[PDB]
């Protein structure tokens, strides 16, 4: 016998799905009582309705065996039953998939498209996502009709090769996509940060060897490394992951603290030319008060930020990764036997709660990601 | 308009003592750093000396440095360059150039109002006058075709000296090759026409060459073999 | 002391064709680095005056590019007017400026026969007590086209001086005149003078000899 090994897998997983995402949506909450809400709450929110569409529709009737044995009740049941499995698989993934445009939109070109957002967990991408949802799932309606139920029906391949191929394959490819891209960027970005770390290094060793030269060369010398550095270093934009508008203390308060460096290394190499090495070692000390003022802040902030979208797009590309690894399990099945396919899947139940997995541990990685919910300890 | 303009360049015997002046339009010369760069006969560009006048900041080239001194006037709003002990390979023709300054854009352009350049030559020669010598073709050679018509212009210091076929009604087919300085000091230089078959055409060239510094000309003329 | 080696000493090129010049500095320095042209007799034109930015007056044709210390200047439509030397500058500091040897863009042509004529000395010259034999290379698109002198059936080296046309603009071709002077007792003891040059048009050297 298997049927009770089944009931329980599915009962425990209703237990840790619904605690999970019902203990951090709540959090969520709290920490939106706070000051301390921010954007992508609102897509961890809805990713977490989603988790508990997914428990309480297509999870709840089948761990109930005394309502899943024949799917006993007019046909009006088992039709909006069978839209609403649908309508929350479509979610699940569609929830992933605006997340991860978000981080693309929030990365590659973080702009002020956060139109019309809210702190009444809603926004312009997860309402598409959701409306989404629901129109793709309508044909649910117009197959299953107390058939116990069964599917009323070319029409079961083409029509599992269609659900697939939207369900899974298109936004699977398309999160594909935007995380090469949203990879390719966070390379760029941290590529730019080890240059400006390396030109400051570079100002570092040329001072300390101009503090410890006792000549006019290695000081007329070893102040042109210094300036070629400052002008590498203050051309250095912030990445994308900051704005760029004029006021801004990244275009005056960093690109006039390097103006000052620059001109105090010109002052440094004026008084080298002229064979007075010794005046020229107190511009060496001078420069440090310039570079600790405008510069060295900056290194942290940008080091510190990137650290940030690192970390949150981490978050995604596991959130991704687990998705794709719980669900292609269950969804290759179906395509690779659908067609009536070389033989019959016996095994159906352990892939889909396979699959229910994934929408399971989504609140874990979120609260093992976020600090925010990480320091929840006590509730 | 922006304008550099250089004057001083002329002859100076090795040894003695030039002076170059820079005179700019367009811009004071407080608001940016001039500099002197010189070309060699030719060869690429070399950076000699500069002047910021602001801060007094004179530079010069590790080829140069205690013999050039640069100065500047910004009421005449002229920079000067002294060179003393001259040698042989001062000789260039030297532009001068305008620099901005460091905090703005000024300084990311780079030289970018130059002058119309002073040519400098030093040497021990002394002005003199040319000799022109004939290339008679031989009717021999190439018996039937292309001929080649030439004279030859030798021992003339100063390099402006001009050649003309027929009092310059021959300009067509006419190569006059640049002056190559000869190891004793003045210039050779070789002028050559192409003429058809047929006899030549039946006409008599004559190679005229004058030469303004020494005010000589010369008729020379050219018969075949 | 940073050099600043351009590596294409000339390149030749024909008129819409792309053409790219190249530079390499010895220390790193930034962006400031800029591109000149000069044309015979005239003053350099600052093309781009950064590593990579068009100056107010230059025709779009002209980008620079920087890749670490590797910098390049590319025509993509070579006009006739864009025949002049290119000069790459490297200007990180007042005193530290260093200019590229320069590149020599040239109009291309199919390889032409060069015309070697020879002229003996002349008994004017003679009288002064000195003689010259030319050497006359005519109408040859390659520059490189070698010239020697044999006296008495023996190679001479070291006496002869060689001056080149700028390749005229009107069928874009050359002309080289190569003089070998001696003095009076030196000519007077030889019977036989001949020039023999060869060039890639020419299959085979060509010698022109006379006798005294
Ligand atoms: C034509 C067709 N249908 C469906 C599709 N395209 C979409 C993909 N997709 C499957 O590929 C599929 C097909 C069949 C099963 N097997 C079962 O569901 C099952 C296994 C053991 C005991 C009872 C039932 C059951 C029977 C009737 C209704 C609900 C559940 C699983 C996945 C489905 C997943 C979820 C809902 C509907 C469908």
């Amino acid at each position: 016998l298997l049927a009770r090994a089944e009931l329980a897998l599915l009962s425990i997983v209703f237990v840790a799905v619904a605690l999970s995402n019902g203990l951090v949506l709540a959090a969520l909450a709290r920490r939106g009582r706070r000051g301390h809400w921010a954007p992508i709450h609102v897509f961890i929110g809805h990713l977490c309705l989603a988790d508990l569409a997914v428990a309480l529709f297509q999870v709840l009737p089948q761990l109930a065996w005394k309502a899943t044995d024949r799917f006993r009740g007019p046909d009006a049941l088992c039709r909006a039953v069978k839209y609403l499995q649908m309508v929350g698989m479509y979610a699940s993934s569609y929830m992933i998939l605006a997340m991860t445009l978000d981080r693309h939109r929030a990365i590659c070109r973080p702009m002020l498209a956060y139109r019309h957002g809210s702190g009444a967990h809603w926004n312009r991408p997860v309402l598409v996502a959701w409306a989404f949802s629901l129109l793709l799932s309508l044909p649910q309606l117009f197959i299953f009709a107390q058939r116990d139920c069964w599917a009323c029906f070319w029409g079961r391949r083409t029509y599992v090769t269609w659900i697939a191929l939207m369900v899974f394959v298109a936004p699977t490819l398309g999160i594909a996509a935007c995380q090469v891209l949203i990879f390719r960027e966070i390379h760029a970005a941290r590529r730019q940060l080890a240059d400006l770390e390396d030109n400051w290094e570079t100002l570092n060793d040329n001072l300390k060897v101009i503090e410890k030269a006792d000549n006019a060369a290695q000081v007329k010398d070893a102040l042109t490394k210094m300036r070629a550095a400052a002008l590498d270093a203050q051309k250095a934009t912030p990445p994308k992951l900051e704005d760029k508008s004029p006021d801004s203390p990244e275009m005056k308060d960093f690109r006039h603290g390097f103006d000052i460096l620059v001109g105090q290394i010109d002052d440094a190499l004026k008084l080298a030319n002229e064979g007075k090495v010794k005046e020229a070692q107190a511009a060496a000390e001078q420069l440090k008060t310039t570079r600790n003022a405008y510069i060295q802040k900056y290194l942290e902030r940008a080091r510190s930020t990137l650290a940030a979208v690192a970390k949150t797009v981490r978050m995604t590309l596991v959130i991704v990764v687990v998705y794709v690894l719980c669900w292609a399990p269950f969804f290759l099945v179906q395509l690779w036997a659908a067609w009536d396919a070389p033989l019959e899947g016996a095994p159906f139940v352990l892939l889909m709660l396979l699959a229910s997995l994934n929408s399971c541990t989504n609140p874990w990685i979120y609260a093992s990601f976020s600090s925010s919910v990480s320091s929840e300890l006590r509730s | 308009e922006v304008q550099l303009v250089e004057s001083g360049g002329g002859l100076v015997q090795p040894g003695g003592s030039l002076r170059l002046s820079c005179a700019a339009s367009g811009f004071n010369v407080v608001d940016f750093s001039l500099h002197w760069v010189r070309q060699a006969p030719g060869k690429g560009l070399e950076w000699v000396a500069y002047i910021s006048s602001s801060s007094g900041s004179t530079s010069y080239a590790d080829s140069v440095k205690g013999r050039f001194t640069i100065s500047a006037d910004t009421s005449k709003n002229t920079a000067y360059l002294q060179m003393n002990s001259l040698r042989a390979e001062d000789t260039a023709v030297y532009y001068c150039a305008r620099w901005g300054y460091w905090p703005g854009e000024p300084w990311w352009k780079a030289f970018d109002y130059w002058g119309q350049g002073t040519l400098v030559t030093v040497s021990s020669a002394s002005t003199k006058g040319p000799s022109v010598f004939p290339l008679a073709p031989s009717s021999k050679s190439t018996s039937g075709g292309t001929a080649a018509l030439g004279c030859l212009v030798k021992d003339y210091f100063p390099e402006p000296v001009t050649v003309s076929w027929n009092s310059g009604a021959l300009t067509s087919g006419v190569h006059t090759f640049p002056a190559v300085l000869q190891s004793s000091g003045l210039y050779s230089l070789s002028s050559v026409v192409t003429v058809p078959s047929s006899s030549l055409g039946t006409q008599t060239y004559i190679c005229n060459v004058n030469h303004k510094p020494s005010n000589t000309k010369v008729d020379k003329k050219v018969e075949p073999k | 002391d940073i050099q600043m080696t351009q590596s294409p000493s000339s390149l030749s090129a024909s008129v819409g064709d792309r053409v790219t010049i190249t530079c390499r500095a010895s220390q790193s320095v930034s962006s400031a680095v800029a591109w000149y042209q000069q044309k015979p007799g005239k003053a350099p034109k600052l093309l781009i005056y950064s590593a990579s930015s068009l100056y107010s007056g230059v025709p779009s044709r002209f980008s620079g590019s920087r890749s670490g210390t590797d910098f390049t200047l590319t025509i993509s439509s070579l006009q006739p007017e864009d025949f002049a030397t290119y000069y790459c500058q490297q200007y990180l500091y007042y005193s530290l400026v260093t200019f590229g040897q320069g590149t020599k863009v040239e109009i291309k042509r199919t390889v032409a026969a060069p015309s070697v004529f020879i002229f003996p000395p002349s008994d004017s010259q003679l009288k002064s007590g000195t003689a010259s034999v030319v050497c006359l290379l005519n109408n040859f698109y390659p520059r490189e086209a070698k010239v020697q002198w044999k006296v008495d059936n023996a190679l001479q080296s070291g006496n002869s001086q060689e001056s080149v046309t700028e390749q005229d603009s009107k069928d874009s071709t050359y002309s080289l005149s190569s003089t070998l002077t001696l003095s009076k007792a030196d000519y007077e003891k030889h019977k036989v003078y001949a020039c023999e040059v060869t060039h890639q048009g020419l299959s085979s050297p060509v010698t022109k000899s006379f006798n005294r």
